[PDB]
């Protein structure tokens, strides 16, 4: 019955995958930057209060390898008891940091914890730390693995969603993000990156295309590379959904998310906590749920954990003032809208990763910090936060602006 | 451990030379093969015992065989009785076998394989054993692992050894997946062997001149295989190679889209061994391997497949439904009649097998294409190398196009295929009974007109029969044999000696009007019909096709059957049900039949059916179906629906057992495979119901349960037989 | 103030380094095969109560990459909501997803959780997946990295733990782990590890050396091999802790905890839950603490561990009727034990990794459910499990039998 409190949610800006200006920081460094922003607006907090570290990484290998949680808090020259531990539920795994800092605090065993996560993917490319789900035959043929866009194509040929409704999310993304950038949304929270001299590195999200045009989308080609571009893939999904005839191909790397990398913290305590260290607190963790659904289409899984949050808090949909859902895909967010009619308006207000790019293991604590901006911004009360996981998935939470 | 089974003639001869090379010459005297058969495996223990003892005289090693193969398969009598509780005693075995290959393989000095002839299975994973492998090009040897079409795997080190000297993939697609056979010369090319002689006396000196070239010019790795060194690098990389590991997620995607999804469990095990295997050190490899063979061995599909594909096989091919005591007449001259594409296709495994054929049409133009038609192929073979030009000639040569009666004179083989019409077939065979030999066969490519009918249109009744093709003929490898009532058993044993010549199977079939094939496969199709007109969606239709193992999906199958035949067959099954006295009930499939001819969509050939075509190619379904028949308003699961196709088929070859159209459940497993498209992995529609496994159960009397399911469900025509009752 | 409870606590034989008998088995299948046991065990138990499933894996590369726990769940016939995420803090991982489990039982977001670890070390060796704090130049100078083993011989050389000492210690650890193998002790929850058909593979901890003797030991050279054997370690130490003149090296492969395969696996949910589901809890998850010490020495984390979660429970060292401390170096026991005046009849009771094998990932949950065993077994009260963890953590956990 400890409640737990998000007092500080920062990001660093997303860098892209090919020249990239964030190639040459190690993804460690990034993680680093962003401790010493929160010491550099807390240099009076008591770290020793501070029990744990809890990054998410997809690909927790080489620079990624070794408990990458552990060596930011050595390197930062926080104190040896701050803990560190990583982990992985997939695109989910900076949302599930936070969920599980916030039910630590909540058991009372932990007090003031740090949770976030990184990936750089320029560095550390998708499928670098390997898995049996897509590389051990037995279990590959038995759980009929198929690549995510694959999945995202059978949802818009399933919900009759075209080619110009994903290009049609794709632009607006594109927009909102342009919007949210210009008006100022992102200043307090994107933390430009330096180097040791205090050069600037990046100071924004340089995937963005905001010149984008729907003529532009229009004459992209469905997605032809990676493990989507081999074969056999669509007749595994359809064999399973064996009531479609053909997958419609629609998504490109237009209304896809981006290759970025990026990292992501933030602190969550207990109101003891934060009153012993003159901290304010931004928002509460109302709830967080843990689902999933087919994990042949794999990406449906926001809503049946959309749902459970929601019962666990005693909520409707209508009770919620922002829906913050990951663009990994645009089909993804119109079918999550579809299944709970959502309005538009309600729907990733500030643009998604098809604008600003998905850095794997950190965008959950990404678009956490970026709904509790805005419910500030705007003076709303309620946000529910969501991520589509691969193997079927499903991660949601819940917070209450403070 | 040992290279004993536990703690039998002998079938392998020694010899050890005064240069010190032992020959191992196998030559099992209980068979006119060598198998992996209990005197196998004592022998060759007892050999690898004295190899070891006497390695201090000894320098190389020649394995031969002395038999007109070099060695051919396992002992299926054994394997096929292998329950679940006998796991252990199977790996031990298998273990046992390749401990003592692995010794061979490690004896420090080379090892030589004389293959003169076949090598099938555990032949050629004995060869593989090697270090060096010699085939003599002579006709007739195949190499290959073929394991996988009884539903089992290469257990003897063929998966380890294939995937250490190929790699995962080369090995998987090209060997292990279809256990392919290859010519001595194919197999040189994919490295399977290494080099050829022309004839077999030359095998064993030049086994002994490469043993005595390797010791002077390479002697610190002389006997070592590639995998022993230290630096070995597996071709293709390995399962942690980025290279590879980019890929290999679509090998098993790659292998469901072969195999649609069907329950066939021997692939998937071969590439989960192949894989497994090469991520660890070679006798770890091995003795996974061991494990994923043990699992099929006792499992149910490979007991239906090793029952179809060896037994009932074997019982076909050695004359089981043949008339006893006739003996042979040979076939001087064939004549076709009909140069459409069965015909066309029955003149090309004629003359490939040797014969002189006779193809005549109407029109000389037409029986020209149907010559070109070999030509094609003929034209493929050269380019494939599976053919020389001189025989590709002798090929072509034996095939005589003609618009002209009078050119079936010498003709004493005829085989028609024209239109299903009797009174055309009538007139057809009118116009040259006179012209062609006094005891000509008198054949008719029929599939479902009676042949007593048929055979009414010609004088000598006692030489027409039914000789039922499938298209296309030059690759289905199925002939039924359908006898009229005066068809002489003196006929019936001409087209059944007709059939192995031209490298078919044969089956016997007693008159009916739907013979086997043609009323089995019906039931099959008016299945899917039934299904659509119940609401079913066309997609899940297809999709049960296809997951139930068939090689076409039904309503595909429709199409190119064509419905207005599927009418004029439900036509004469209602005429012959109320000429007999009976009322005729109506399959609930003719009412889509009937509906899809009102709306001009009468199949493929008419250019529209259950699919839409453009350009010669289907183009996905029909759009309008969905609103004509209500797809979706009926969701029963796929198992369902799989089920309803495939006990259908079973029940009705049941009934073609009762009645008396067919004699033998061999014929009644082949012909479904072979000629019905029955999935291979139930080892044919009479083999399901006695190896069926389900929810239920297994056996006959799970199968009789799931049927008397079905039944309440779906409709009474799924209710068993009474032979199928305790 | 929801209680978190321990309902089942298997493991898997724990099958050696050299020609072990695991290591043709893949980590997955170790995992699933005690899924298959629980589910022998409470067929009628309904899984889609189960919300997640939370492994511990150190090298989370290869064969254990790609979210080994949702794998597992997809394989095992699990339901689809049941979640799945891995987790590495070092040796530590493996309670630590027991710990994590407890903690989001108690947040009442979560009523039903499988926790455990899987490491099959013969097959992804230690150091697969790398790591910045070894592997990059600047964070290993800065934060003066050195091998575990050499931080066990520097406590051993700062608390004046002889080489016989320590070898005296190893002894009684594989006496005590053979008394317990042949008493019984292990019989319920040592799960034979089998193939696909039923055809077995392990059935004990092969790593054991019943016969080792206190002149054998004395025979064994210092440990030569790994990263211990390169230059330069022993003089990082010696700058830090730098009124230590000399390291003795008084370590070697019979006072170390052995490289070894296994998984474990444990069953955690509140009182509601398995009172839904026919349960009867075994233990009562009293408290969780994570604190750390000096990454240098590396190895001394248990000990202020242990105190926090003693205060934590309001309880002292005389509360505790069995201690348990994994077994990675004989000195890391002793100093331990020297720290808080620990009896020796309270401290590993049944024997240790020095006997049966330290495989990391999975070591944490395996320990944990040998004092759920022997605190049923001696109708004790509670026990206090630790482990040393690399970068100098310590995570400690109080359970209290039901």
């Amino acid at each position: 019955s400890e409640e737990a409190f998000i007092y500080e949610a920062i990001r660093t800006p997303r860098g892209k995958q090919k020249n990239g200006s964030l190639h040459e920081v190690k993804p460690l460094s990034l993680v680093v930057g962003l401790i010493d922003e929160l010491r550099k607006r807390h240099p009076d907090l008591d770290e020793n209060l501070i029990s744990d570290v809890i990054l998410g990484c997809v690909s927790p290998v080489g620079d990624q390898g070794g408990d990458i949680a552990r060596a930011a808090v050595l390197a930062s020259g926080m104190p040896v008891t701050s803990g560190g531990v990583q982990l992985n539920r997939f695109c989910a795994s900076g949302l599930e940091a936070v969920n599980t800092a916030a039910q630590k605090v909540r058991s009372g065993w932990d007090d003031l914890v740090l949770a976030g996560g990184v990936e750089s993917m320029s560095r550390v490319p998708m499928g670098s730390d390997g898995g049996a789900m897509g590389l051990d035959p037995a279990t590959n043929y038995d759980v009929m693995f198929v690549p995510q866009s694959i999945g995202a194509d059978l949802i818009a040929t399933i919900e009759g969603f075209s080619r110009e409704d994903v290009d049609a999310y794709a632009l607006r993304s594109q927009q909102k993000a342009a919007e949210a950038w210009s008006g100022g949304y992102f200043a307090k929270s994107v933390v430009p990156v330096r180097d040791q001299n205090g050069l600037l590195i990046l100071d924004h999200d340089e995937h963005m295309r905001p010149d984008t045009t729907k003529e532009g989308l229009a004459k992209l080609k469905p997605a032809f590379e990676g493990l989507a571009a081999l074969g056999g893939f669509d007749d595994v999904a359809l064999q399973k959904y064996h009531w479609v005839e053909k997958i419609n191909h629609v998504h490109t790397g237009g209304n896809s998310s981006g290759i970025v990398d990026g990292a992501a913290l933030v602190m969550i305590g207990s109101a003891a906590a934060g009153k012993l260290q003159g901290l304010t607190p931004r928002a509460r963790i109302v709830a967080t749920a843990t689902s999933g659904a087919d994990p042949v289409i794999m990406l449906t899984g926001p809503t049946p954990a959309t749902r459970k949050v929601l019962d666990r808090a005693g909520l409707t949909v209508d009770d919620i003032d922002l829906f913050e859902l990951n663009e990994a895909f645009a089909s993804v967010v119109l079918k999550f809208q579809k299944d709970l009619n959502i309005p538009d308006e309600k729907l990733n207000v500030n643009g998604g990763a098809i604008a600003m790019g998905h850095p794997l293991g950190a965008t959950g604590a990404m678009i956490l910090g970026t709904m509790v901006d805005e419910l500030e911004r705007r003076n709303a009360r309620r946000a529910l936060i969501t991520l589509c996981i691969g193997g079927g998935m499903g991660v949601a939470t819940i917070i209450e602006r403070v | 451990s040992s290279h004993h089974h536990h703690h039998p003639d002998n079938t392998i001869q020694w010899d050890k030379d005064a240069d010190g090379i032992v020959t191992l010459t196998m030559d099992d005297p209980s068979g006119s093969t060598n198998v992996m058969n209990e005197a196998y495996i004592e022998s060759m223990g007892k050999a690898v015992d004295r190899l070891v003892a006497e390695k201090d005289s000894i320098t190389g090693v020649v394995v031969a065989s002395a038999k007109k193969t070099f060695f051919a398969g396992g002992d299926v009598k054994t394997m096929i009785q292998a329950r679940p509780e006998d796991a252990g005693d199977v790996f031990n075995t298998v273990e046992t076998i390749k401990r003592q290959l692995r010794t061979l393989e490690t004896l420090g000095k080379p090892v030589v394989a004389a293959i003169n002839g076949a090598a099938l299975g555990g032949g050629l994973e004995i060869a593989l054993a090697c270090h060096h492998r010699i085939a003599a090009d002579v006709k007739g040897s195949q190499l290959g692992l073929p394991e996988v079409t009884l539903g089992l795997l290469p257990g003897g080190g063929g998966v380890t050894r294939t995937v250490r000297m190929f790699g995962i993939q080369n090995a998987f697609v090209s060997v292990l997946a279809q256990g392919t056979r290859f010519k001595p010369a194919k197999a040189k090319e994919i490295g399977l062997v290494d080099e050829l002689v022309a004839t077999v006396e030359e095998l064993v000196p030049a086994a002994k001149a490469w043993i005595k070239e390797e010791l002077k010019a390479n002697p610190d790795g002389a006997g070592v295989q590639p995998w022993d060194k230290k630096g070995y690098k597996m071709p293709g990389g390995t399962p942690s190679s980025p290279g590879l590991a980019a890929i290999l997620p679509s090998f098993p995607s790659n292998l469901r889209k072969q195999l649609k999804g069907a329950p066939m469990p021997a692939p998937r095990a071969i590439l989960a061994a192949a894989v497994e295997g090469a991520q660890v050190d070679f006798d770890t490899a091995s003795r996974i391997e061991s494990r994923y063979f043990a699992s099929l061995v006792t499992g149910q599909v490979a007991k239906n497949m090793m029952q179809a594909f060896f037994f009932d096989l074997q019982a076909i091919n050695a004359g089981g439904s043949r008339p006893e005591g006739i003996g042979k007449t040979p076939i001087k001259r064939i004549g076709v009649l009909g140069a459409g594409m069965m015909g066309a296709g029955i003149a090309y495994v004629s003359a490939k097998a040797g014969y002189e054929v006779v193809l005549k049409d109407v029109s000389l133009e037409a029986a020209a294409k149907g010559k070109g038609y070999s030509e094609k192929l003929e034209a493929k073979a050269l380019e494939r190398g599976r053919t020389t030009q001189e025989r590709s000639d002798a090929l072509l040569a034996r095939i005589t196009p003609t618009a002209d009666a009078a050119d079936f004179k010498g003709v004493d083989f005829v085989i028609e295929a024209v239109f299903e019409n009797q009174e055309l077939k009538h007139k057809v065979f009118g116009e040259i009974e006179d012209i062609v030999e006094p005891n000509a066969i008198l054949g008719s490519n029929t599939s479902t007109l009676p042949i007593t009918g048929l055979a009414t249109g010609v004088k000598r009744q006692e030489d027409f029969i039914g000789i039922h093709f499938f298209s296309p003929v030059d690759k289905m490898p199925l002939v039924e044999i359908i006898k009229g009532e005066k068809t002489s058993d003196e006929a019936l044993a001409r087209v059944f000696d007709y059939t192995l010549a031209i490298g078919k199977t044969p089956i016997v079939v007693n008159d009916s009007r739907g013979f086997f094939t043609s009323r089995v496969i019906g039931t099959f199709v008016n299945e899917a019909l039934a299904m659509l007109g119940e609401g079913v969606e066309p997609a899940s239709i297809e999709q049960a096709g296809s997951q139930a193992g068939y090689p076409a999906p039904p309503l595909q199958l429709s199409d190119e059957l064509n419905l207005e035949l599927m009418h004029k067959i439900a036509v004469a099954t209602r005429k012959g049900v109320e000429d007999a006295g009976g009322t005729y009930q109506p399959h609930p499939a003719e009412a889509v039949v009937e509906k899809m001819i009102e709306l001009g969509r009468s199949g493929r050939l008419k250019g529209a059916g259950f699919y839409e075509y453009a350009d010669g190619k289907r183009s996905g379904l029909w759009p309008g179906l969905r609103e004509t028949f209500k797809s979706g308003s009926s969701q029963p699961p796929l198992q369902d629906m799989i089920d309803r196709m495939l006990f259908a088929e079973a029940l009705e070859t049941q009934k073609c057992l009762d009645e008396g159209v067919l004699t033998s459940t061999a014929d009644a497993n082949i012909g479904s495979i072979m000629g019905i498209g029955f999935p291979p992995w139930t080892g044919g529609s009479a083999q399901f119901i006695v190896g069926y496994s389900g929810p239920a159960g297994t056996g006959k009397a799970a199968f009789v349960a799931r049927a008397r399911e079905l039944a309440a469900a779906y409709g009474d025509r799924f209710l068993p037989p009474e032979s199928l009752l305790s």
